[PDB]
Protein backbone atom coordinates (compact mmCIF):
# COMPACT_ATOMS: atom_id res chain seq x y z
CA UNK A 1 0.00 0.00 0.00
CA UNK A 2 1.37 3.25 -1.20
CA UNK A 3 2.27 5.74 1.41
CA UNK A 4 2.74 9.68 0.16
CA UNK A 5 5.84 10.64 -0.39
CA UNK A 6 6.03 13.95 1.17
CA UNK A 7 9.02 13.90 3.72
CA UNK A 8 7.46 14.10 7.12
CA UNK A 9 9.16 14.97 10.38
CA UNK B 1 16.13 19.99 -23.76
CA UNK B 2 12.40 19.04 -21.59
CA UNK B 3 14.20 17.06 -18.89
CA UNK B 4 17.18 20.38 -18.22
CA UNK B 5 14.06 22.84 -19.02
CA UNK B 6 11.92 21.24 -16.43
CA UNK B 7 15.08 20.60 -13.68
CA UNK B 8 15.06 24.40 -14.32
CA UNK B 9 11.79 24.24 -13.05
CA UNK B 10 12.13 22.42 -10.16
CA UNK B 11 12.20 23.97 -6.42
CA UNK B 12 12.78 22.55 -3.08
CA UNK B 13 9.99 23.10 -0.59
CA UNK B 14 9.97 23.40 3.10
CA UNK B 15 7.58 23.63 5.87
CA UNK B 16 8.56 25.76 8.84
CA UNK B 17 6.80 25.27 12.22
CA UNK B 18 8.55 27.41 15.00
CA UNK B 19 12.00 27.89 13.01
CA UNK B 20 11.90 24.24 12.74
CA UNK B 21 11.59 22.15 9.33
CA UNK B 22 8.77 19.86 9.61
CA UNK B 23 8.60 18.72 5.83
CA UNK B 24 10.69 18.44 3.16
CA UNK B 25 9.20 17.91 -0.77
CA UNK B 26 9.33 19.33 -4.04
CA UNK B 27 7.59 22.24 -6.17
CA UNK B 28 7.15 22.29 -10.36
CA UNK B 29 7.15 25.78 -11.90
CA UNK B 30 4.35 25.21 -14.80
CA UNK B 31 4.07 28.99 -15.76
CA UNK B 32 4.26 32.38 -14.49
CA UNK B 33 4.63 32.24 -10.99
CA UNK B 34 2.79 29.09 -10.75
CA UNK B 35 3.86 25.59 -9.53
CA UNK B 36 2.30 22.04 -9.58
CA UNK B 37 2.60 20.55 -5.25
CA UNK B 38 1.49 17.96 -3.42
CA UNK B 39 -2.10 18.44 -2.18
CA UNK B 40 -1.31 16.56 1.17
CA UNK B 41 1.29 19.74 2.00
CA UNK B 42 -1.36 21.71 3.04
CA UNK B 43 -2.46 18.71 5.38
CA UNK B 44 0.47 19.39 7.69
CA UNK B 45 0.71 22.01 10.17
CA UNK B 46 3.30 24.46 9.04
CA UNK B 47 3.49 28.27 9.33
CA UNK B 48 5.71 29.17 6.76
CA UNK B 49 6.06 27.69 3.31
CA UNK B 50 10.00 27.65 2.15
CA UNK B 51 9.89 27.83 -1.75
CA UNK B 52 13.31 27.85 -3.13
CA UNK B 53 14.34 29.46 -0.03
CA UNK B 54 12.09 32.11 0.08
CA UNK B 55 9.79 32.48 3.20
CA UNK B 56 5.96 32.50 2.36
CA UNK B 57 2.74 32.82 4.52
CA UNK B 58 -0.64 32.00 3.47
CA UNK B 59 -1.78 35.56 2.25
CA UNK B 60 1.27 35.46 0.07
CA UNK B 61 -0.31 32.72 -3.12
CA UNK B 62 -3.34 30.96 -3.87
CA UNK B 63 -3.76 26.91 -4.46
CA UNK B 64 -6.30 25.99 -6.53
CA UNK B 65 -7.35 22.66 -6.34
CA UNK B 66 -7.94 19.96 -9.82
CA UNK B 67 -10.98 17.80 -9.31
CA UNK B 68 -11.13 14.66 -11.75
CA UNK B 69 -14.05 12.41 -12.96
CA UNK B 70 -14.24 9.24 -10.92
CA UNK B 71 -16.91 7.02 -12.13
CA UNK B 72 -19.10 9.48 -11.94
CA UNK B 73 -18.80 11.77 -8.83
CA UNK B 74 -15.64 14.15 -9.12
CA UNK B 75 -12.65 13.66 -6.93
CA UNK B 76 -9.66 15.73 -5.89
CA UNK B 77 -6.47 14.99 -7.55
CA UNK B 78 -3.43 15.17 -5.21
CA UNK B 79 -2.17 17.75 -7.91
CA UNK B 80 -2.29 20.99 -6.70
CA UNK B 81 -1.06 24.54 -8.21
CA UNK B 82 0.12 26.99 -5.84
CA UNK B 83 -0.14 30.97 -7.42
CA UNK B 84 2.22 33.08 -5.64
CA UNK B 85 1.29 36.47 -5.64
CA UNK B 86 4.77 38.19 -6.45
CA UNK B 87 7.65 36.00 -7.53
CA UNK B 88 9.94 35.38 -9.85
CA UNK B 89 8.68 33.85 -13.45
CA UNK B 90 9.43 30.77 -14.69
CA UNK B 91 9.60 28.92 -17.97
CA UNK B 92 6.29 28.09 -19.34
CA UNK B 93 5.96 24.56 -19.70
CA UNK B 94 2.39 23.57 -20.01
CA UNK B 95 2.76 22.66 -23.64
CA UNK B 96 4.62 19.98 -22.34
CA UNK B 97 1.66 18.32 -20.70
CA UNK B 98 -1.14 16.53 -22.50
CA UNK B 99 -4.51 15.33 -22.25
CA UNK B 100 -4.86 11.87 -21.81
CA UNK B 101 -3.04 8.80 -20.56
CA UNK B 102 -0.75 9.16 -24.09
CA UNK B 103 1.53 6.45 -22.64
CA UNK B 104 1.83 2.87 -22.95
CA UNK B 105 2.51 0.11 -20.89
CA UNK B 106 6.24 -0.23 -20.23
CA UNK B 107 7.61 3.40 -21.81
CA UNK B 108 10.68 5.27 -20.41
CA UNK B 109 9.45 7.40 -17.27
CA UNK B 110 11.99 9.89 -15.55
CA UNK B 111 11.10 11.59 -12.43
CA UNK B 112 13.10 15.14 -11.55
CA UNK B 113 13.65 15.66 -8.20
CA UNK B 114 15.21 19.05 -6.66
CA UNK B 115 14.93 19.15 -2.47
CA UNK B 116 16.32 19.98 1.03
CA UNK B 117 17.00 15.92 1.04
CA UNK B 118 18.78 15.24 -1.58
CA UNK B 119 19.46 17.85 -4.18
CA UNK B 120 18.65 17.61 -7.62
CA UNK B 121 18.38 14.52 -9.20
CA UNK B 122 16.58 12.06 -11.58
CA UNK B 123 15.09 8.90 -11.28
CA UNK B 124 13.91 6.63 -13.63
CA UNK B 125 11.72 3.71 -14.37
CA UNK B 126 8.67 1.83 -16.20
CA UNK B 127 5.53 3.10 -17.22
CA UNK B 128 3.09 0.68 -15.59
CA UNK B 129 -0.80 1.42 -15.98
CA UNK B 130 -2.80 4.26 -14.94
CA UNK B 131 -5.02 4.24 -11.77
CA UNK B 132 -8.66 5.19 -11.70
CA UNK B 133 -8.21 5.55 -7.52
CA UNK B 134 -5.63 4.56 -5.31
CA UNK B 135 -5.90 3.86 -1.94
CA UNK B 136 -2.58 4.91 0.91
CA UNK B 137 -1.00 3.14 3.44
CA UNK B 138 -2.45 6.19 5.60
CA UNK B 139 -6.04 4.75 5.01
CA UNK B 140 -6.51 7.64 2.56
CA UNK B 141 -7.02 7.79 -1.41
CA UNK B 142 -5.65 9.24 -4.40
CA UNK B 143 -7.94 9.98 -7.78
CA UNK B 144 -6.06 9.93 -11.03
CA UNK B 145 -2.72 8.40 -10.50
CA UNK B 146 -0.19 6.61 -12.90
CA UNK B 147 1.58 4.03 -11.81
CA UNK B 148 5.28 2.83 -12.50
CA UNK B 149 7.94 0.70 -11.83
CA UNK B 150 10.85 3.25 -10.35
CA UNK B 151 12.76 3.93 -6.87
CA UNK B 152 11.08 6.53 -4.91
CA UNK B 153 11.28 7.75 -1.84
CA UNK B 154 9.43 10.08 0.44
CA UNK B 155 10.63 13.82 -0.56
CA UNK B 156 10.29 12.81 -4.07
CA UNK B 157 6.21 14.67 -3.87
CA UNK B 158 5.68 17.16 -6.70
CA UNK B 159 8.54 16.41 -9.08
CA UNK B 160 7.66 16.28 -12.38
CA UNK B 161 7.39 12.38 -14.48
CA UNK B 162 7.99 12.42 -17.94
CA UNK B 163 7.62 9.64 -20.12
CA UNK B 164 8.01 9.23 -23.73
CA UNK B 165 4.76 9.58 -26.28
CA UNK B 166 5.90 8.06 -29.47
CA UNK B 167 9.33 10.60 -29.92
CA UNK B 168 8.07 13.06 -27.49
CA UNK B 169 8.81 13.56 -24.22
CA UNK B 170 5.68 14.91 -22.22
CA UNK B 171 5.23 15.73 -18.59
CA UNK B 172 2.84 13.25 -17.35
CA UNK B 173 2.27 14.61 -13.98
CA UNK B 174 3.51 15.04 -10.30
CA UNK B 175 5.02 12.64 -8.19
CA UNK B 176 2.74 12.09 -4.99
CA UNK B 177 3.17 8.63 -3.28
CA UNK B 178 5.37 5.35 -3.66
CA UNK B 179 5.86 2.25 -2.00
CA UNK B 180 7.68 -0.88 -2.63
CA UNK B 181 8.50 -0.83 -6.13
CA UNK B 182 5.85 1.61 -7.70
CA UNK B 183 5.93 4.92 -7.79
CA UNK B 184 2.45 6.72 -8.34
CA UNK B 185 2.57 10.34 -9.95
CA UNK B 186 -0.95 12.61 -9.90
CA UNK B 187 -1.60 13.13 -13.77
CA UNK B 188 -2.42 16.88 -14.61
CA UNK B 189 -4.44 17.50 -17.92
CA UNK B 190 -2.73 19.88 -20.16
CA UNK B 191 -6.58 21.68 -20.83
CA UNK B 192 -6.95 21.81 -16.98
CA UNK B 193 -3.31 23.72 -16.85
CA UNK B 194 -4.71 25.64 -20.11
CA UNK B 195 -7.84 27.54 -18.26
CA UNK B 196 -6.07 27.51 -15.32
CA UNK B 197 -3.43 29.80 -16.68
CA UNK B 198 -5.96 32.09 -18.73
CA UNK B 199 -8.03 31.94 -15.42
CA UNK B 200 -4.93 33.29 -13.81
Amino acid sequence: APAKELLNF
Amino acid sequence: DLQKMVMGNTKPVELILDGKTVAICCATGVFGTAYLVPRHLFAEKYDKIMLDGRAMTDSDYRVFEFEIKVKGQDMLSDAALMVLHRGNKVRDITKHFRDTARMKKGTPVVGVVNNADVGRLIFSGEALTYKDIVVLMDGDTMPGLFAYKAATRAGYAGGAVLAKDGADTFIVGTHSAGGNGVGYCSCVSRSMLQKMKAHV
